[PDB]
């Protein structure tokens, strides 16, 4: 999930968008 | 601002940012 991909892991702007709505 | 470890509030607010009007879903599992 979001957490684990953007948080113990570093961001990215795609990863963001994936949940945008 | 969106290439680092992003957590908790900090998170939600990048994603606030990002998505704008599209708005988004926040599921930390």
């Amino acid at each position: 999930g979001i957490v684990e991909q953007c948080c113990t892991s570093i961001c990215s702007l795609y990863q963001l968008e994936n949940y945008c709505g | 601002f969106v290439n680092q470890h992003l957590c908790g509030s900090h998170l939600v607010e990048a994603l606030y940012l990002v998505c704008g009007e599209r708005g988004f879903f926040y599921t930390p599992k």
